């Protein structure tokens, strides 16, 4: 996976070619003391936004990329989901009012970006895993912002692509068991192959990919996101030694309960990381606020 | 206590004098917010005001707990949710 193959997957790189079929977007180049802002190495403070008789922090001011991101957002509908070049601050959910990554100002953006920690990796470690021995090309970020849609839970799936085949498809919450997906197995493996012949196949700028789908309420198929075919991508249901081992992913399954030798291999949840997210880079709360208490007072000593 | 849903909090709070693992913790400023985690439960804390063994935090996102449950207290360090002290509500702000 070389540094060329992450750089393809930029929003602004594949959504030109691909808008008719995606959520409607607007990309706006982060300005410099913007991203200066959000590189910032001290504590939070948000831009934008008994007898208690200290430091009153303020953040600095955008008054016209606030402005800028605001007639945006009123383009979209007036709600929008924001990402970077790669990555959405799905990390940091736990910290936004509704626990939602929904946004109306440019403050709210804020919020979720400063406190995401796949945000951080997008302006720190895009090319790591990067199998490079080339210098690191050098990023214009760019903030992202989706119209926001009420997604269904359980429609969104993963697909991976090799040499321009598509070998795998994941339930993308794999973690999470849906009763209807494996009542609709075959409707849903087969609309996403006909997505995929008609509007992927041979059209992104790569031969091996990751691309992530939506079916709605109506069964349409909608692309949300490319991702580089490397470890950096989660590999859900499979194991990225399986779908780059040239094997067979479909398993070990007779004449009855075989389909087309052709089909890619579909895995999705049967009955039955996330919560690090909302924990921090230290990591029930007894024990720690215990081993805390005892921290305190070893390093009074010494 | 009774269970309900909190807008505010007032705590007692402790600091370490070092982060874990090193560089000091400073005292809290106001206007910063910070990682609460309230049993298995996160959110974020904006500093409102500050006493010595005491403080007030306006709530990013509401949460049910009640008075008496102690919170692990986090601060973003170098883009890192790193681990500052803990403290224990006093007091709310309820809806
Ligand atoms: N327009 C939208 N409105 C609402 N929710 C959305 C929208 N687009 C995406 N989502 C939600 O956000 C999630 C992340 O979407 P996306 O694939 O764009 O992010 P990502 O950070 O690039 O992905 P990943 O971390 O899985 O590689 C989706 O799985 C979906 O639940």
């Amino acid at each position: 996976m070389k540094k060329e193959h992450v750089l393809h997957c930029q929003f602004s790189a594949w959504y030109p070619f691909f808008r008719g079929v995606t959520i409607k977007s607007v990309i706006l180049p982060l300005p410099q003391n913007v991203k200066d802002y959000l590189l910032d190495d001290g504590t939070l403070v948000v831009s934008g936004r008994i007898q208690w008789s200290t430091a009153t922090l303020t953040a600095p001011e955008f008054p016209e990329f606030a402005t800028k991101v605001q007639e945006a957002i009123n383009s979209l509908g007036g709600s929008v989901f924001p990402k970077l070049n790669w990555s959405a601050p799905r990390d940091a959910y736990w910290i936004a009012m509704n626990s939602s990554l929904k946004c109306k100002t440019l403050s709210d953006i804020f919020l979720l970006f400063k406190s995401s920690d796949f945000i951080t990796r997008d302006f720190t470690q895009p090319f790591i895993h990067c199998t490079d021995d080339s210098p690191d090309p050098c990023i214009e970020y760019e903030l992202v912002l989706r119209k926001w849609c009420e997604l269904i839970p359980g429609a969104e799936f993963r697909c991976f692509v090799k040499e321009n085949k598509l070998i795998g498809i994941s339930q993308r919450d794999y973690t999470q068991y849906y009763d209807h997906i494996s009542k609709q197995k075959e409707e849903i493996r087969r609309c996403i192959q006909d997505f995929f012949k008609k509007h992927i196949q041979y059209k992104f700028l790569d031969e091996d990919f990751v691309f992530d789908i939506y079916r709605d309420s109506r069964g349409k198929v909608w692309l949300i996101d490319f991702n580089p075919f490397g470890e950096v991508t989660d590999s859900l249901l499979f194991t990225w030694e399986e779908l780059i081992s040239e094997n067979n992913l479909n398993g070990d399954f007779s004449e009855v309960d075989a389909q087309e030798q052709d089909s890619p291999a579909f895995r999705c949840t049967n009955s039955e990381p996330y919560l690090s997210y909302r924990l921090p880079k230290d990591f029930d709360a007894h024990k720690l606020i215990d081993f805390l208490k005892l921290k305190r007072n070893q390093q009074e000593d010494d | 206590a009774l269970p309900e849903i909190f807008t505010e909090l007032e705590i007692s709070y402790f600091l370490l004098r070092r982060l874990l693992g090193a560089a000091k913790v400073q005292k809290l400023s106001k206007n910063e917010v910070l990682m609460v985690n309230i049993g298995s439960l996160s959110t974020g804390g904006r500093v409102s005001a500050v006493k010595a063994d005491l403080g007030k935090i306006v709530l990013t996102n509401p949460v049910c707990t009640e008075v008496g449950e102690k919170i692990a207290l986090s601060r973003r360090v170098e883009k890192h949710w790193r681990l500052i002290g803990w403290g224990q509500i006093r007091r709310g702000v309820t809806i």
